[PDB]
């Protein structure tokens, strides 16, 4: 009763870390692509400054 | 003297029931209780190990 309980809840902790890790990776990736568009557009505009 | 020659045979039975039998019962209790303590600690060890991995 102690063993099966501890094992089942340890799997829940591991499932949480994995799910949160994947969600975070998707956000970091998307945010990088958006930030790169700022850098590119800012550069393509600044390059024309008199 | 004849009375105490029977007191010998007396103590030889009293001591078996008072001294020996309970010490022997304690030994069996300790042994089968030890297996349970060991069994719980190996199961707990496996649980802690699985939780870490």
């Amino acid at each position: 009763g102690e063993k099966v309980k501890q094992v089942l809840l340890a799997q829940a902790e591991a499932e949480k870390i994995r799910k949160i890790g994947e969600a975070e990776a998707a956000v970091i990736e998307a945010m990088g692509k958006a930030e790169a568009e700022r850098m590119k557009l800012k550069a393509e505009a600044y390059q024309k400054y008199g | 003297v004849a009375v105490q020659e029977q007191e010998i045979a007396r103590r030889e039975k009293e001591l078996e029931a008072r001294v020996r039998k309970p010490a022997e019962a304690e030994r069996y209790k300790l042994e089968r209780l030890a297996e349970a303590e060991k069994s719980q600690l190996i199961m707990q060890a496996e649980a802690e190990a699985a939780s870490v991995r």
